This record gives C-alpha cells, sequence and structure tokens, in this order.
C-alpha cells in the first residue's frame, strides 16, 4: 500500500537494466560475482560493480552439457543466466571458495560465457576455526588486491580499501537496523520486505543501496501497519531467494520475522573488527562471519547462531526450504532440526526445484500453522 | 581369440590377505592396548603413525565400499542412514558408514569398533559432515585437515604454510587424543613409506601404457585399495615394490591380463561396486579397460618424467632433499598430498580435463566410458565439463548413470546395452578408418 520499500522490489526486478546504466553513468567494470563471500571490498574498491548471480526460477535447458542433474537447481538456474545471455553486461566473474556445487557455476561460466574478459577464484579457507585460517586468508585477499590493481592498471591503496570496507560496513549495519524492528510484536518490516533490501544489497551500488536503507528507516518509526502478524516464522536454508514463495507465506496468516539464508542474514551479519590493517579487517569480516554449513567444522556454531537468531526474535516456527540435492544443508539438517525442536522451535521442511507449483507448498504451511495453534 | 599371452596375478592371493588383515587388525585393535582411529582413505595418516606401530585406521570409503559389495548389508545400513532422518541423496559412502555405525554392525564380524578419535581430510564438503556426525555419536575427538588451498601448480608459500601448520596441530591433536607421545622417527618413516607407497603405485599404473596391458582394471581394484588403506605403513610400501616387479616381468613377457585384447577403454571414477562383472562382460568383446585417473590417482602421486610421459613422482632423497626433521617432514608431506592429481578438480575441472586427454594419448585408449555417478558429489564435480573435453578431442566417449554405492540408481540392463552400443560403436569407427586409409 505505502510503497515504502518499492526502490528495492524496481531494484530486484529491474536488476540488469540497473547495472548497464550505472556503467553509462560510471564508466566503471561490473563483475558477477558467486557466493556471499565474494570480499566485495576490493571489487568496489577497483571502482568495479559486484552483482551476484542468481537463479531466474523459470523453465530452463540450457545446462545440461554443462553440469550433471544431480547436482543442486541453484547451481544450475545460475550457470543458466550466464549461458542465456543475461549477464553480458559483466567483464568480470569470481567465485570464493565454499560450496564443491556451486564451484561448477563459476569453471563452466569463465569457459563458456563469451562475455568474460577476466575471472579469479579465492581459495578461502573452509576452516575458519582453525588459528591458521585467518592468515592464510590475509594472504588470499591481498593475492586478490595484487591481480585487481594488475588488471585495471590503478593502484588499489589502503586508503581506497578502507573507503570500501566503510561502504560494505555501513551497508551491514544499516541492515541489521532493518532487522531489528522485525523483533517488534506487529513487525514494520516484513520478511518479504526484508528480502527485498537483503537481497538487493548483493547487486546494487552500495552507496546508493545504503542511501535508500536510510530513507527507510527515516520513515519506520511512523509506518502504520494494517497487517495481522500471525505466527511468527523463520526461513532456514542455504540462499533462499524465490521472494514470490515467501510471499506466499506470509499471505496465509504470518510473518517471516528472522531467517538464516545467504539472501539475508548470512550475507550481511557481522560489520567488521576495527583494525589498522585493511587486509586483515576485510580477510577476518569474512572468516568471523557466520559460517556456510560447508565452512563449520569441528564444531556446529551454526547451531548456537541460529538457535540464538530464532530465540532473539521471537520465532514460534522454523522451515527449512532445501534446494534438491544440497549437501552442505543435508549434512546439518538432521541435527540442527533436532535442536530448534529440542528447544521449543516446531520445524517444517520443504525441498524445492528450479520451478515448482507453489499450490502444495501452501498447503503444507497451512497444516504447519495448525500445529502451531495446539501444545 | 587370444593373440597374447596371459597369466593370473601370483600376488593376487597377498593382495587379497593385506586387506583382509587391515580389517581385522582394526576390529583386534585393543586386545594389546593399540590405537583405532577413522577417516578419509585421503586423510594423512602418517600423522597417526607417529604414535606407534599398532595404530590402526579404518578409512571410510574403502570400508564403505566393501559393504556396498554386499547389496543386502549395504541396503541396511542405508535404511538405517535413512531412518535417523538423512536425505538419500547424500555420498552413498558416508550414507553406509552411518547407517553401519547406527546398526553397530562391522562388515568383517562382530560390533562396528569404536575409533579413538577422528583424523580427517576436508576437501570435498560432506568430509566434514561425514565424521562430525561419527564423532557425535561415537563421542570422541575430532581433527579435520582443511586442504582447500586451490590447484597444485598455482600453489603459494602462504597456502603451503597454512597445511603444514593445521598439521602441526594434528600432530598435538593425536598425542592428546591418544595419551602417546608422537615419535619424530616413526613419524618420518611413515611419510617416506606414504611417498614410497604412492609413488610406486603411480609407477605400476603407468606400465600398463603397453599393448597388451599387462593388467586390467578390475583386477586394479584389488591392488590400489591398498594405499587407500594405510599408504603410510611399511606393508603397503613394500608390497607396492613387489607388486611392481611381477607387473614388470609380465611386460618383459608379453603378457596380457586379455587374451583377446583389441580395445583398450579408460574409465573414470568410482565403478559401482557390486556390479564388476560389467568388465568380464567387455572382455568378451577383447576390450580391456587400462584405468582411469581415479585407480591411478585416487593416491598415486605423479610427476612429469624427462620424455613428457607421466610416472610416478620422484622420491625427495632420490633428489638429493633430506628428510632429517620433523619440520621438514611436515613441509614435504604437505606438499607431497597436495600434488595429488585426484584433488585439482575440485578446483579447476579443466585441469582434469587435460589429465584424462594425456591419459587416453600415453595409455593408447580407443574409447571411453564415463559414470556420471551419483552417488559422490566430491568426484562428480566437473564431470560434463569433462565428457565436452574429450568429446571435442575426437576420442569416442559414452556415459551411463549409476552410484557406486546405492544399487537402487544404478541400472544393470540399459547400462549393458549402452556398453554393447558403445563396442558396436567402436568397431563401426574401425571399419571407417580403414576403408578411408586403404
Ligand atoms: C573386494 C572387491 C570389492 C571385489 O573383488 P573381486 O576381485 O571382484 O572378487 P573376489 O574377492 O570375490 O575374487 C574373485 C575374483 O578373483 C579373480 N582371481 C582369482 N584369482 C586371481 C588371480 N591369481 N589374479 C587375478 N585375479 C584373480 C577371479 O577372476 C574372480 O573374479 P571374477 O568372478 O572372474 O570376475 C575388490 O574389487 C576390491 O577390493 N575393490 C576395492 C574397493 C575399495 O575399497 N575401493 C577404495 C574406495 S576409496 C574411494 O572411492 C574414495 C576415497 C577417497 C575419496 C573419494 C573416494
Ligand atoms: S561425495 Fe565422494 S568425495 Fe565426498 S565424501 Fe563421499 S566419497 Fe568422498
Amino acid at each position: 500500500s505505502d510503497g515504502l520499500f518499492d526502490q528495492f522490489k524496481t531494484w530486484y526486478e529491474k536488476r540488469h537494466d540497473y547495472a548497464r546504466d550505472w556503467k553509462v553513468r560510471t564508466g566503471g567494470q561490473v563483475v558477477a560475482t558467486m557466493c556471499t563471500y565474494t570480499p566485495e571490498e576490493l571489487l568496489i574498491a577497483a571502482g568495479m560493480l559486484p552483482v551476484r548471480v542468481l537463479g531466474a526460477h523459470e523453465p530452463q535447458n540450457v545446462t545440461e552439457p554443462h553440469i550433471f542433474g544431480m547436482f543442486c537447481p541453484f547451481c544450475r538456474d545460475s550457470l543458466a543466466q550466464g549461458l542465456l545471455g543475461r549477464f553480458d553486461y559483466a567483464e568480470g566473474v569470481t567465485l570464493t571458495q565454499s560450496c564443491i556445487q556451486y564451484r561448477q557455476t563459476f569453471g563452466s561460466w569463465r569457459l563458456h560465457v563469451p562475455t568474460v574478459k577476466w575471472d579469479y577464484y579465492v581459495p578461502m579457507p573452509n576452516e575458519v576455526q582453525s588459528p591458521h585460517a585467518r592468515k592464510a586468508h590475509y594472504e588470499e585477499v591481498q593475492a586478490f588486491r595484487v591481480f585487481l590493481q594488475t588488471l585495471t592498471g590503478k593502484e588499489i591503496t589502503d586508503a581506497m580499501l578502507s573507503d570500501a570496507l566503510a561502504v560494505c560496513d555501513e551497508n551491514r549495519r544499516l541492515l541489521r537496523e532493518l532487522y531489528e524492528y522485525r523483533k517488534a510484536a506487529d513487525p514494520k518490516v516484513t520478511g518479504v520486505e526484508a528480502l527485498y533490501a537483503s537481497l538487493t544489497a548483493q547487486f546494487i551500488d552500495k552507496r546508493e543501496h545504503n542511501e535508500m536503507l536510510k530513507k527507510t528507516l527515516a520513515a519506520l518509526p511512523n509506518r502504520k501497519v494494517e497487517r495481522k502478524t500471525g505466527a511468527r516464522f523463520m526461513t532456514i536454508g542455504s540462499e533462499n531467494d524465490d521472494i514470490a514463495f515467501m510471499g506466499m507465506v506470509e499471505s496465509v496468516g504470518a510473518t517471516i520475522v528472522i531467517d538464516d539464508q545467504c539472501s539475508g542474514s548470512r550475507y550481511f551479519w557481522n560489520a567488521s573488527k576495527p583494525e589498522g590493517d585493511v587486509i586483515k579487517a576485510i580477510a577476518e569480516r569474512y572468516c568471523d562471519r557466520p559460517a556456510c554449513p560447508t565452512k563449520d567444522y569441528p564444531a556446529h556454531t551454526r547451531f548456537d547462531h541460529v538457535l540464538g537468531m530464532a530465540k532473539e526474535y521471537n520465532v514460534e516456527g522454523a522451515i527449512f526450504l532445501q534446494q534438491k540435492f544440497c549437501d552442505p544443508h543435508e549434512g546439518d539438517y538432521p541435527d540442527l532440526k533436532r535442536h530448534l525442536e529440542e528447544n521449543g522451535i516446531p520445524t517444517l521442511f520443504l525441498e524445492f526445484d528450479i520451478t515448482n507449483p507453489i499450490g502444495p507448498f501452501r498447503i503444507r504451511i497451512e497444516a504447519f500453522l495448525e500445529t502451531l495453534s495446539e501444545e | 581369440a587370444n593373440k597374447y599371452p596371459t597369466e593370473q596375478l601370483k600376488l593376487w592371493g597377498k593382495a587379497k590377505e593385506l586387506r583382509e588383515q587391515y580389517y581385522m587388525n582394526y576390529a583386534r585393535a585393543k586386545e594389546k592396548g593399540g590405537i583405532r582411529w577413522s577417516g578419509s582413505a585421503w586423510a594423512l595418516d602418517a600423522i597417526p603413525a607417529g604414535l606407534g606401530e599398532d595404530v590402526y585406521s579404518l578409512t571410510g570409503e574403502p570400508y564403505a565400499a566393501a559393504v556396498a559389495h554386499d547389496r543386502k548389508f549395504a541396503k541396511e545400513c542405508m535404511d538405517a542412514a535413512e531412518a535417523y532422518g538423512f536425505a538419500r541423496d547424500l555420498c552413498s559412502y558416508m550414507r553406509i558408514y552411518w547407517g553401519g555405525m547406527h546398526l553397530n554392525k562391522y562388515a568383517f564380524g562382530g560390533e562396528f569398533p569404536k575409533p579413538d578419535f577422528v583424523f580427517q581430510t576436508q576437501i570435498c564438503c560432506s568430509h566434514s559432515k561425514w565424521y562430525q556426525h561419527v564423532a557425535k555419536e561415537e563421542k570422541i575427538p575430532e581433527f579435520y585437515l582443511d586442504v582447500g588451498v586451490g590447484p597444485y601448480r598455482d600453489m603459494t608459500d602462504a597456502r603451503l604454510d597454512y597445511v603444514a601448520n593445521q598439521l602441526h596441530d594434528g600432530i598435538a591433536f593425536v598425542e592428546k587424543a591418544s595419551g602417546r607421545k608422537f615419535d619424530d622417527e616413526l613419524f618420518i618413516k611413515a611419510v617416506k613409506n606414504e611417498m614410497r607407497s604412492t609413488s610406486r603405485w603411480a609407477d605400476i599404473c603407468a606400465l600398463n601404457k603397453v599393448k597388451p596391458a599387462p593388467l586390467d582394471e578390475k583386477t586394479m581394484y584389488s591392488l590400489y585399495v591398498l594405499c587407500t588403506l594405510s599408504k603410510s605403513s611399511q606393508w603397503c610400501a613394500d608390497f607396492m615394490d613387489e607388486l611392481y616387479e611381477e607387473v614388470k616381468d609380465r611386460v618383459a613377457r608379453g603378457i596380457a591380463a586379455v587374451p583377446n585384447e583389441a580395445i583398450r577403454l579408460m574409465t573414470d571414477t568410482q565403478p559401482p561396486w557390486s556390479f564388476l562383472k560389467i568388465f568380464r562382460y567387455l572382455e568378451t568383446y577383447g576390450a580391456v579397460s587400462i584405468g582411469s585417473l581415479y585407480t591411478f590417482a585416487l593416491e598415486g602421486i605423479w610427476e612429469d618424467k624427462p620424455d613428457g610421459s607421466w610416472g610416478g613422482r620422484t622420491l625427495p632423497w632420490d633428489k638429493g632433499i633430506e628428510i632429517n626433521d620433523r619440520d621438514t617432514a611436515v613441509r614435504l608431506y604437505a606438499d607431497w598430498n597436495l600434488s595429488k592429481p585426484q584433488w585439482q578438480h575440485f578446483y579447476d575441472p579443466t585441469i582434469k580435463s587435460d589429465m584424462m586427454l594425456r591419459i587416453i594419448k600415453e595409455w593408447q585408449v580407443d574409447g571411453v566410458m564415463l559414470h556420471l555417478n551419483r552417488g559422490c558429489e566430491g568426484l562428480s564435480v566437473g564431470i560434463m565439463e569433462n565428457r565436452l573435453a574429450i568429446a571435442k578431442s575426437g576420442t569416442p566417449v559414452m556415459t551411463f548413470e549409476g552410484n557406486m554405492g546405492d544399487e537402487r540408481e544404478f541400472d544393470e540392463v540399459r547400462t549393458q546395452a549402452r556398453v554393447d552400443a558403445f563396442m558396436e560403436q567402436l568397431g563401426v569407427r574401425r571399419q571407417a578408418a580403414s576403408a578411408w586409409s586403404h
């Protein structure tokens, strides 16, 4: 009704129009990024627009020659976007190492997307719990900085890196401030609205995105809430970027008040620590971030993080959205489910392909709501 | 049919006995106060070996493959893991292993023997999740070596530092978990034995380049397995030396694994363990599989030789490099393992594409049969790009879908028909070539 979040919705729907126009306005390069561990500060410092590759959630038949169908819908949907030419404006492509399935999206993209002029794979340590991981990632971030300086022919100075980190940290802090409103009994921010904001953060110029977040926060204190909250849900998964599916969830008598997913909290959660060596500040921000399941060993630190968010946001039911074939989240699932249920949070499991008829999921959500009414 | 002399392997019985003894030793490890540990065939097993000569591993994937050979027990184990709540499309070895732990049954008899600790390498995402569940269910300490530093050919000093420094943490971990003091001399001996066994397995595979091939891949599955059990053991290194002498003699005498050899095939990853009879079927066509990147380099460690060919990696002491202290040994041990050919495709599938094309060339391969293995994300990533690179090269290549550990995703009838069609295709290509080049 009031359209406060309409700019984020426009940015999502017209993401590619945005990037092309950004290139006209700035003369800069665009870089297709993969996985939320990409050290975007370095790309921004190099004068580039990072744009996270996401899927289109449409039927596609272009990936079968490149990625075997035992792998997840997201890695295939993402690759399809490159093969279809929808990122033709992006000179670069980069992935920072996590899930091995996603590495195929990167490898097939750099080999077969003919508009790619350069590529870079960052082998960020998986074992962020090791006392040696932060030094290793410091060196990986420095090596990528050296690569980018060479590629552009322009020195990337500590001041340039610090300014880029400041913009990213401001975005992280503003998104956390937005999320704080979700803790209220009648949230002034729906889960869909939070999702538009946190997803577009990943492919809009962060200075422009920060300005829009600040405008949103200026409006929230006096925003009139008309909808009923219903049950307080949390969504959990890998990416979880199907906004249309989340809108259904919030139309049946519930509000998504918090999430554990890379479209949302797992992307932005922590700002960097104050620190004079900017390479250390950047590298450690990513090692200290809530971990992808692939990076969560020997301890399942994720379980404490998910339960902590669920309690702090007063969650009544948690919905696991799982991509078919998703090994890292499948490996964590049975015990993470048990951890939430043993701490008083009932759970629901839903599995997703590239496209799915919405009807069967709505029936399952409606049945889950009935269970929350009991006991 | 038989153009070549053929002979059965004399060391076959010893290869079978060493494997059986490995599994029996794990189960009996506590009778005399020994140590038991579990982890991948890719764990850096020389580290636990510094704790004594009575340190017995159970490597997870070879054990699960042994279970998969018993279709009924494999089904029961997978049913138990499913009942716990794990998705059926997770790694079939990992599901088998978990199920057998919950059932508390060892494939070689008795209860499932509790490990004292987990010592694991992490490169596939499921490497952590496999043993996180095990360590919680057994209530044991667990250590993971993160080897994810990218391709060996891109290695930096800092990347090698990361792996070496973690190995020093691993030493401290195994001392704490076992209560024993780590011995530098036993450790160095084990590093050297692992270098010996892995290089020597590569040397043996390189003997398969000649016509006729002295070994067929099905026979090789009972030989490459020893390095997957305890590559850092004296017994494995010494047996690889013995086996190399026998295979050298087969080459010298013109001995073929397959007496009617006319077609040389290359495979790829993890075959369906309860359906190895497919190889005997192919032999009726005069087709022999000479190996695969998987058989050659799951544990074999390779280098470029002076003539440009692929061969076993040179042992450091044959190169003037001394290994006289812990820190030197750790760094060389890290570097040796990081060169593993079967780790490179986790970063860049074209490295594996080039490796497969080189095998086709150097082993004189006529056709390729690629398993699209739904049971193993780690070895299947990049498989379709590898197929495309082989297809572009002009060598015939077919695919079949399967699952190395879970028969429910392997269709024997359809796969055998595809393999039959492939044999027909190879004959047709031979006729066309003869006709053009008369
Ligand atoms: C034990 C099996 C499974 C079966 O063995 P089989 O040979 O089929 O069966 P049998 O033992 O019952 O013996 C019957 C056969 O003996 C034959 N024969 C008799 N005499 C001789 C002779 N003198 N010479 C030659 N052969 C002789 C006779 O012809 C007969 O064969 P046929 O009936 O005609 O066809 C064996 O293949 C094996 O150990 N595989 C390794 C499994 C494993 O652990 N792999 C490691 C996985 S790790 C991994 O994947 C991974 C790790 C890390 C990361 C990622 C992944
Ligand atoms: S998927 Fe393959 S590489 Fe990964 S744990 Fe299983 S057997 Fe190992």
